[PDB]
């Protein structure tokens, strides 16, 4: 997996 | 409850007296001071086997090595010797050490963790109480401390492990080396938690336990 | 993961006579190797001629005693203010443990009091609440170290008559107040000296028809 | 160890009074019979607590079915509602092991064995506990239907004294019923301490033991 | 699946006036089956008494290891072994598996012949030194012995008393064990006597 | 390997083994002799992990067999068993221990006595009037307990084991295929043909 | 829910829900019982201004609770199925748990319990 | 269940003759150590009680809102509520230690250590702990997290038992507690120079003191240790 | 890398634009400067679908909000983002920094950490994914700074983090909040690369 | 609950089952009856998790018992099967499944044929003229496939059955304690005495 | 935290004081400058114990290296680490800094990573329990910069380090390798911490 | 922990 | 379990 | 745990 700074 | 303090002409490392199996006190008056050399003495936490035979090994080569020298033993030597073992057995030998001794370079006082680690102080504290202990130190030591003032700081260092410290307890044991003089062992240097008198006595009358035989045994050739 | 139980140390000691009981508590309170507490008292008055203790779990020790008092409060108000007895308060805390048998309360619990016909009575549960009535009952963190003294000191097991060939037992036979004291006394003396989680200090509750008096005795501190 | 057995004489039920915590010995004075009516017994074996509960809790229900039905409950429905009330529980951890045991005219002398697993059994003889094995392998060599009252309960006291002795988490004192038309009928404490030595000396037995 | 609480079993030892006391009770078994009720725990070299608690198969070997040590120790220094020696020999043999330990309780009791001092001592499985005055406790009950031992005794007890307490120690801490029981055995060690009593206690 | 029994009576030790051999959910053998001869007067019985049992048995024979031709004498049954313990005592610590447990029954010729020596696969070793190894003992043990007279003769004994048997028959769970009985004394070591 | 309390008292005491009920039960073709010395006999009218019927399938009067009980009636028809069927399974629950048929009187006792039940419930009849 | 994230150090107290002191320092720490100070852990409710919070500081700031919102619900219908039935530090404990109990049998802890210092209305001093198992204790000296360790042995050397809080004045117990902050600086890795100290006094009132510093450390002494063991230079 | 800081006219947001999945960059040209009111804004770190949901409510509770009660304060935002931070702690990974404008109370800034605390500061920045510095060169900022250094401000401290990191990278996006309006500024990486 | 065998034959249906209960290393009952009679043309067999069994079973029985009151009229084996199998596969997707496997032997007095159901705890329904549950099956299911013919008679199913039963005696580690065998015709079930 | 800077005359080692068991502070001041040669010292991070051990082996062949072939160079010592650092990397966890001065090289830094790998840098800073920052304020340093300018650098570095961080702390130790010689600095808190 | 033939 | 200040 | 900037 799941996208994420 | 371990502590080591370097005083003006020397240094002094006391214990407590308690061995512990799981939560039961197996030794109310134990001996955590172990001479490594007569003027190079060891206090121990950890595994017990452990610190008495890693302290016996490194005594018995030094001595070999103090009459293969000519020379009285180095407290470097003790702790060169103790951290390269210990770092062999990558902790597997459970021995937290406090190395202190007076030999012909000066007074020293270091400690050596289960990993081989040393460490270098004025004052020390290892084990369970180190806590206690260190809260004492950080709050009562001071540069040029007297042998007197030295001696009372560790064992008030000690006290506050006995009291505060379940895994501590019993006497205080304290070893003092100064330069120029024998190393002095204080053995129950300190007996503050001295068994009250029994409300009664448990002598039974002879003859109560019952007996299904009887026999002497030869214990000669 | 969060772990909902903790054990507080602690070890409790219950002890009946004739026309007495007595239930005796160390004050020391412990986490790991610390001490939190060297008077938290864990032997409670609950009314009614019962004194209460349930030692392990300081929390889940305090929710029940709170709940047991809570019971007897409720009894009087449901009741006419009948006098609830020993065995009934017994049968009370068993359906209090037994309601949390899936989340159980880790203490041990004796209770000490008179039953019905005026004579010296000592209750003890397991966790979930399975119940027996005893003469003599030590729970705790050092139970394994007073109990087989009080089978040999109270009800004088494996000791024989002189000179009977071991044919005839040491008769059985009620102790004064004095003499329960003084085995109280030692058996928490001879227990701080050999576990590190017993000590600081020793309180004894002992109840008679007269009512519930208390009595403190010092024990080492290390 | 707890053991029931039917005979000519009615039943025998014998069980020890120990109460472990591990290895540890917790009591040697546990009541592991529950009296539930004049003519119904309930044995506990597993965990303490299970056991003593809902067994207590049965002789409620049994009491409440004498009011509504005016007629004591038979061994039969006793015992499913005790199997009916565990069934529920499946799964959740109860641990018991037991046997309702008593005489009604209609059923005449009935053991039913019910387990936390929800098994309910009738038989004839039933042995529940860690020591289930020792007493078996003394009361089926002994076994006979036609045993007379007082050589059946001996045979179920020294059924628990072996299970006593050679198991570790057996012990204390035996505790003996009789149970006939007239109802059960307690035949006392027996310290496995004294006993022993007085069934050696007697029976000549225990031969592996030194004295 | 824990070596030290198979087989079961206990030992005690305590100082008297002149004298030693080491007692052991008699039970073999795996897990809750009882096997022997004629195991003994308590060997000796001389006049030298060696207790063992733990796996029976290591009690047998060290027995044997011990039996062997102390047999060409005599041979060469020309004399029995004394009890403060022995300590640390069991103490060396022990260390020397460190990583592969013995699962052993092992207690030391015997009279020095030199000095005429009752001398006791404790191990642990590596071979930690305990040394005591009073009292040394081992096995499955060693709890249980700890309480009665710190409760019963008292310093200076004569060899008849000394009987008693250690008796009475060991017999109501193996009723409060499952493992431990099935009979006793009581050594009281004088000078230049030893005496060997069978207790008489419940078979369960 | 699952039942193996013991019991020594006045002139004679008797050794009851299980002739079953299982392997998954079929019986592969019905008529397994789980017995080595160790020498004329000595008997071992094993049961344990497959292979393993057979293996430490015939390794236990040669080197009792070696021992005889080499001193031309038979080591007592006391000196066998502590040999035979001493193996296993040194297999538990092994890479891969044997799995095996013993009974061992003798005659002792010089002492004129019948012996019988229990060992388990860690080198537990006890001498016994009769003992068994596994589940066996759960039920043997209690009833032996009872009926075992220590003057006992060959036939009394015979009929004790018939009643451990016919026990182990009703409440054991698994069908061990009836035992093969061996009495060893004085005369040497015989097997009873019809059991 | 419909919670109206239909069944309720009137000042002279009567609750006239379970009294009009009655009337319900007097409009309904007789059924008579006769219990002799070891037999009973109940006896049911069905009126003959039906013709036309097929007496094959039609709901018989006399229905079996279990194999041992059966239970006439006198009333509405469709409220009969409904105590009739409540019967029949606690005749069934009564052998699985009792393991033993119901007694006449404890299958009546049920039937009644329920009867009442619909006297002081809201929102029935 | 869950796992606190952000979190405050230990949190020391003691009792003197005339009432209790408490005292935390300002930070946050993370997980590995890293710091976020600028945290008030000790809460004022009303004029006679400081609550002392350790452990994370979202449930911390939770607590806060309880004790702000207990206060006005006090007050809600009270005449007396600034006199007579005004809070008390008895009853605040006594709600803090209900939640504290009640969240941990819901298995959804408050992860903190909570010490409760105030005087009653009788004058009598009050010190009691809970934390988030629902654990509740007393003592002279109170303290969390490193504090138990470390300040508890100093300032039980002060008040060891019950009979010497009357000999303890103020000067000497806010001593013990000001040098047992500074060793909780010198050992503790998440412990800060700043901190806050409160006295709860039954002649003088609640004393509130923030932004004070740990003052005469010693550190000179380190420019003579070389090496760990053989380096001489 | 995300950050806000508090100056003479308002307040200024700052972030990087990356997004990763594992070491594959989703989104090179993301806005992480989100609108909840016309002058409140927040920065969002940590999961992109948890901080999306969570803004989404938020503007919803403060569009309701300004409907009833008119124009709601920073705080009010800041107090909505904690309470569905703190209630769903165990299924949410967001680290948001809230920078709103208020003629009253001007530039404000609260940062609402992984645990669901609030914070009230002059200026906050979290870099490697929700990891809030305290110090970040607190000698470097100033009160009461002006646009043109809080820009130059910001614009270092994030060319710094993007540089030893990973996670941030591209475009660096700045919102302005003042009494004036709403200033979008952006600095491609050639401008901020060379500092 | 292990052995319960099935076979078809001409005019009847013959189901076999074990006699033996065990929990543990001790065989509890050794007369045990794991049959109940759904109708006086129905019979249903089962085995696997203890207390599960009987209580299915017993469910069962009211279920068909009522059906038959309320309808005045005998279920076909079809029927019965049809809502069995429901049953089990209403269970297998429930908090706590009902771990049970059955046979059920009918006679269909309109078809005047027998019937042989086999079921699974997972509700796999198949109608066979021979069926077993559990190990039996890997034995008795070759031993019928030579032996079986479809016409045969009462008798010589009986004959059958006795070779699969000694088949399972001599092959299977487990003592069973023998079978009680049933046989289903048009004059209803009746139990075969002697076996 | 540690960091050495090559400047005009020669290098600057610089460190803390604090060692950590836990959230203990076994050591409050720590050496964690190490003299492997006389003018080239190390800086350690990771395992005490590890690194200890390293560096005695390390001090060891520099020493037998310099009684035959003379004065080793700074690439050698980075080069005995790097081979005992790499070669047990498996069963180490030891993150160095080496630093030394040559009349011919002058000041040299090489970094000895947790990989094994070796680097040779200007200035090296390693926070965090060995985490070597890029970057770093690449325009705060500069070459051939003043003994002053590099103090205050390192000084300044280490303080935000210490700030930020709760594994680094107590005072600040610096090496000053020289032509000139061997300088040891230390800077206490109160010192450092107004920076 | 809990009792328990 | 040994001995273990 | 051991000891480990
Ligand atoms: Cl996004
Ligand atoms: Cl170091
Ligand atoms: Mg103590
Ligand atoms: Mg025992």
């Amino acid at each position: 997996x799941f996208l994420f700074x | 409850t371990i502590v080591g303090v370097k005083f003006n002409n020397g240094v002094v490392i006391a214990a407590d007296t308690r061995s512990t199996q799981g939560p039961i006190v197996a030794d109310k008056n134990c001996a955590k001071l172990h001479r490594i050399s007569p003027k190079i003495w060891c206090a121990g936490a950890g595994t017990a086997a452990d610190t008495e035979a890693v302290t016996q090994l490194i005594g018995s080569n030094i001595e070999l090595h103090s009459l293969y020298t000519s020379r009285e033993p180095r407290v470097v030597s003790a702790l060169q010797m103790l951290k390269q073992h210990l770092f062999k057995y990558q902790g597997h030998i459970g021995a937290y050490l406090i190395v202190a001794g007076v030999d012909p370079t000066g007074s020293h006082l270091f400690s050596i963790h289960a990993h081989g680690s040393t460490d270098v102080g004025y004052y020390l504290s290892l084990g369970s109480g180190s806590l206690a202990a260190m809260a004492v130190l950080e709050s009562h030591w001071k540069q040029d401390l007297t042998k007197e003032e030295a001696i009372k700081l560790a064992s008030d260092a000690i006290q506050a492990g006995i009291w505060n410290d379940l895994g501590s307890g019993s006497n205080v044991d304290v070893c003092v080396m100064e330069i120029g003089k024998d190393a002095e062992y204080l053995r129950n240097y300190l007996t503050p938690n001295v068994r009250e008198e029994k409300q009664k006595s448990y002598k039974f009358p002879r003859g109560t336990t019952a007996v299904l035989k009887e026999s002497i045994v030869n214990i000669c050739d | 993961q969060f772990n909902p139980y903790g054990d507080n140390g602690g070890t409790i000691l219950g002890i009946a006579g004739e026309d007495f009981a007595v239930l005796a508590g160390d004050t020391r309170n412990i986490t790991d190797y610390s001490i939190n507490s060297r008077y938290e008292p864990k032997v409670f008055d609950c009314g009614d001629n019962i004194v209460m203790s349930a030692n392990g779990f300081a929390a889940d020790g305090d929710a029940l005693v709170k709940r047991f008092k809570n019971s007897v409060k409720w009894y009087h108000f449901d009741h006419n203010d009948k006098k609830l007895s020993i065995n009934s308060a017994a049968r009370n805390i068993q359906h209090l443990l037994y309601g949390k048998r899936f989340f159980p309360y880790y203490v041990h619990t004796i209770i000490a009091g008179l039953d019905e016909d005026g004579k010296g009575a000592v209750y003890s549960f397991d966790p979930v609440g399975s119940y027996e009535r005893e003469q003599c009952r030590a729970g705790g963190a050092a139970a394994s170290l007073i109990m087989p003294f009080l089978d040999n000191q109270v009800n004088f097991k494996n000791q024989y008559e002189p000179g009977t060939n071991g044919k005839v037992k040491k008769p059985l036979k009620y102790l004064s107040v004095e003499e329960v004291i003084k085995l109280v006394r030692d058996s928490f003396t001879s227990a701080t000296e050999r576990h590190i989680q017993v000590g600081d200090g020793l309180e004894i509750l002992i109840v008679t028809k007269d009512g519930v008096r208390k009595e403190f005795y010092e024990l080492k501190r290390d | 160890t707890t053991l029931a057995f039917r005979f000519q004489g009615g039943i025998i039920v014998a069980v020890d009074s120990r109460a472990t915590a591990g290895n540890w010995v917790a009591s040697q004075t546990v009541k592991k019979v529950i009296e539930i009516n004049p003519f119904l017994l309930g044995t506990m074996a597993g965990g303490a607590a299970d056991c003593q509960f809902w067994e207590t809790w049965l002789g409620s229900q049994c009491r409440l079915h004498e009011l509504r039905e005016k007629e004591r409950i038979s061994v039969a429905a006793a015992s499913k509602i005790l199997s009916n009330l565990v069934y529920q529980y499946k799964g959740a951890g109860l641990s018991m092991g037991t046997m309702i045991c008593g005489y009604t005219r209609k059923e005449g002398p009935t053991i039913y064995y019910v387990d936390s697993d929800g098994t309910r059994l009738k038989g004839d003889i039933f042995c529940v506990g860690s020591g289930q094995t020792f007493a078996y392998g003394v009361l089926d060599s002994n076994y006979k239907w036609d045993l007379s009252v007082e050589d059946a309960l001996y045979l179920g006291k020294r059924s628990i004294l072996a299970a006593a002795h050679r198991d570790a988490y057996s012990g204390g004192s035996v505790n003996l019923y009789h149970v006939t038309e007239d109802g059960w009928i307690y035949h006392g404490n027996h310290d496995v301490g004294e006993l022993f030595w007085k069934v050696k000396e007697e029976e000549g037995s225990f031969n592996n033991v030194i004295g | 699946s824990d070596p030290s609480s198979i087989n079961g079993g206990i030992v005690v030892a305590m100082t008297g006036k002149d004298c030693v006391a080491i007692a052991c009770d008699l039970r073999l078994g795996s897990q809750s089956l009882g096997v022997s009720n004629k195991f003994e725990k308590i060997f000796h070299y001389g006049h030298v008494f060696l207790g063992i608690t733990g796996l029976a198969t290591d009690v047998t070997t060290l027995n044997e290891m011990f039996r062997y040590k102390t047999n060409l120790y005599k041979l060469k220094e020309e004399r029995a072994i004394e009890p403060e020696t022995f300590t640390q020999l069991v103490s060396s043999s022990l260390y020397e598996r460190r990583f592969g330990p013995y699962f052993v309780g092992p207690v030391v009791a015997g009279i020095n012949s030199k000095s005429g001092k009752p001398f006791i001592a404790g191990f642990d499985l590596i071979g930690c030194i305990d040394e005591a005055k009073d009292f040394i406790v081992s096995g499955t009950a060693s709890d249980q012995l700890f309480g009665m031992c710190e409760s019963l005794y008292e310093p200076n007890l004569e060899p008849e008393d000394l009987f008693e307490t250690i008796s009475q120690a060991l017999l109501n801490a193996a009723d409060r064990d499952a493992l431990s029981g099935w009979g006793a055995v009581v050594y009281i060690i004088k000078k230049d006597e030893v005496v060997k009593r069978y207790l008489k206690m419940r078979q369960d | 390997m699952d039942i193996i029994l013991g019991i020594r009576v006045q002139d004679s030790v008797i050794l009851a083994s299980s002739k079953a051999v299982t392997r998954g959910i079929s019986v592969l053998k019905d008529s397994d002799d789980k017995t080595r001869q160790l020498s004329p007067h000595t008997l071992m019985s094993f049961a344990g992990e497959a292979g393993d049992t057979v293996q430490f048995a015939e390794y236990i024979q040669a080197n009792i067999q070696l021992y005889s031709i080499r001193e031309d004498y038979e080591l007592s049954p006391q000196a066998v068993s502590s040999f035979v313990r001493q193996e296993l005592a040194k297999s538990i610590r092994s890479r891969r221990p044997y799995q095996v447990n013993v009974l061992i029954g003798g005659y002792d010729k010089k002492k004129n006595k019948p012996e019988l020596y229990q060992i388990d696969y860690l080198g537990t070793k006890v001498e016994l009037p009769y003992g068994a190894h596994g589940y066996s003992g759960f039920y043997t043990f209690s009833l032996l307990d009872h009926h075992y007279r220590p003057d006992m003769t060959t036939e009394e004994g015979l009929d004790l084991l018939k009643l451990c048997v016919q026990e182990l028959e009703k409440r054991m769970p698994m069908d061990f295929k009836g035992v093969i009985v061996k009495i060893v004394d004085k005369d040497g070591i015989r097997q009873v043909d019809d059991f | 829910g419909y919670d109206r309390a239909l069944s309720i008292f009137s000042p002279d005491g009567h609750i006239f829900q379970v009294e009009y009920a009655l009337e319900a039960v007097k409009r309904g073709t007789c059924a008579v019982g006769v219990k002799g010395k070891n037999c009973v006999v109940l006896g049911c009218e069905r009126r003959s201004t039906l013709k036309l019927q097929d007496t094959r399938i039609t709901p018989s009067k006399v229905s079996k609770i279990d194999s041992h009980v059966v239970l006439s009636f006198s009333g509405l028809n469709a409220d009969s199925r409904i105590l009739i069927e409540k019967a029949r399974v606690e005749a069934q629950s009564h052998r699985l748990t009792l393991e033993d048929p119901v007694t006449v009187e404890y299958l009546t006792r049920y039937v009644a319990g329920v009867q009442q039940r619909y006297t002081q419930s809201g929102g029935v009849r | 269940t869950q796992q606190p994230i952000v979190t405050g150090t230990s949190v020391i107290s003691m009792k003197y003759d005339n009432g209790v002191i408490i005292a935390a320092d300002n930070l946050g720490s993370y997980g590995s150590l890293l710091r976020f100070n600028g945290v008030e852990r000790l809460i004022p409710v009303g004029d006679n009680t400081v609550v002392g919070i350790s452990g994370d500081i979202s449930d911390m700031q939770h607590i806060e809102r309880l004790l702000k919102d207990l206060v006005t619900e006090n007050a809600y219908d009270n005449p007396l509520a600034d006199a007579e039935e005004a809070l008390e530090p008895s009853y605040i404990f006594e709600y803090l230690a209900t939640v504290m109990y009640q969240r941990r049998s819901k298995m959804n802890p408050l992860w903190n250590a909570i010490i409760v210092a105030g005087v009653q209305s009788n004058g009598d001093q009050f010190l009691r702990y809970v934390n988030l198992l629902g654990v509740t204790y007393s003592s002279p000296t109170l303290a969390t997290g490193f504090g138990a360790h470390m300040a508890n042995p100093l300032l039980r050397k002060v008040v060891d038992r019950e009979s010497d809080i009357p000999k303890t004045t103020v000067q000497v117990a806010e001593e013990a507690i000001v040098n047992a902050m500074r060793v909780l600086y010198y050992r503790d890795a998440r412990s800060s120079r700043n901190f806050s100290l409160a006295i709860i006094d039954k002649n003088t009132g609640l004393t509130f003191k923030k932004n004070l510093q740990v003052e005469n450390m010693k550190w000179d002494f380190a420019k003579d240790i070389k090496g760990y063991g053989t380096q001489k230079i | 890398s995300i950050m806000a800081v508090t100056f003479k006219d308002g307040v200024i947001l700052g972030a990087d634009s990356r997004t990763t999945t594992g070491a594959y960059i989703a989104n090179r040209v993301t806005d992480k400067l989100t609108r909840v009111h016309d002058k409140i804004w927040c920065c969002r770190s940590g999961s992109a679908a948890d901080t999306q949901a969570i803004a989404d409510i938020v503007q919803y509770h403060l569009e309701l909000y300004t409907s009833q009660y008119g124009t709601p304060s920073t705080e009010t935002a800041a107090s909505v983002f904690k309470e569905l931070c703190y209630e769903n702690k165990d299924n949410l990974t967001a680290g948001i920094i809230v920078a709103g404008y208020d003629d009253k109370n001007k530039g404000e800034v609260y940062t609402i950490p992984l645990g669901g605390s609030v914070h009230k500061l002059p200026y906050a920045i979290a870099v490697s994914g929700s990891t809030f510095i305290y110090g970040y060169c607190d000698k470097n900022f100033r009160e009461n700074m002006s646009k043109e250094e809080t820009v130059d401000f910001i614009k270092h401290s994030l060319s710094q983090a993007i540089k030893w990191d990973g996670s941030s990278g591209g475009v660096i996006r700045m919102v302005v909040l003042t009494a004036a309006g709403v200033e979008r500024l952006i600095f491609y990486p050639d401008e901020y690369e060379q500092l």
